[PDB]
C-alpha cells in the first residue's frame, strides 16, 4: 500500500556483498589512542590493544561525514602536505 | 560547481570507482571517515591505506591509484 512507513520496500537492496567490514585490529596502538586523544574518549587506565580497537570501532561507527567536503579535505592535504608533523603544544594545561 | 569540471577529473573517477564498489552506503561512509580521521591528524598515511584494505583491496587498479594519489611508495 506504501504511504504509510518510511521504511524499504524492497526488502534487500542489490548487493551480493554484506558489506565490507574494517579492520581496526591492524592500526597502531598509537594510532588508536590517537583517535581517542583528538576526538577526546576519557576512558580507565590500563587500555589494552583490543580494547583501544573496540572503543575506536564503537565510536568509529558513528562518525558525522560530508562527501564533498571530505572529498576536498583528502584531495587538498594529500596533495599537499601528507602527514604534516609539525610539533606544537596548543593548550598550555601545565 | 567548477569542482568534477576541470580541476578534480582521475579523483573523481577514483571516488566513483569506490562508490560503485563498496555498494553499501555506510561501506563509502567508512571510506570517507578513514578520510576524516586522516585530515584530522589521527591515522597516518598507510595506516590509510591498510583501512580501506577490506574495501578498496580487492581492486588492485584502485588500491594502486590510491597508493598514487597518497605517494605511498613502500619500496
Amino acid at each position: 500500500s506504501n504511504a504509510g512507513s518510511d521504511d524499504d520496500g524492497g526488502d534487500s537492496p542489490v548487493q551480493d556483498i554484506d558489506t565490507p567490514e574494517v579492520d581496526l585490529y591492524q592500526l597502531q596502538v598509537n594510532t588508536l589512542r590517537r583517535y581517542k586523544r583528538h576526538f577526546k574518549l576519557p576512558t580507565r587506565p590500563g587500555l589494552n590493544k583490543a580494547q583501544l580497537v573496540e572503543i575506536v570501532g564503537c565510536h568509529f561507527k558513528s562518525i558525522p561525514v560530508n562527501e564533498k567536503d571530505t572529498l576536498t579535505c583528502f584531495i587538498y592535504s594529500v596533495r599537499n602536505d601528507k602527514n604534516k608533523s609539525d610539533l606544537k603544544a596548543d593548550s598550555g594545561v601545565h | 560547481s567548477n569542482a568534477s569540471k576541470h580541476g578534480v577529473g582521475t579523483e573523481s573517477l577514483f571516488f566513483d570507482k569506490v562508490r560503485k564498489a563498496l555498494r553499501s552506503a555506510e561501506a563509502y561512509e567508512n571510506f570517507l571517515r578513514c578520510l576524516v580521521i586522516f585530515n584530522q591528524e589521527v591515522i597516518s598515511r598507510a595506516e590509510l591505506v591498510q583501512l580501506v584494505s577490506p574495501f578498496l583491496g580487492k581492486f588492485p587498479e584502485l588500491f594502486n591509484w590510491f597508493k598514487n594519489f597518497l605517494g605511498y611508495k613502500e619500496s
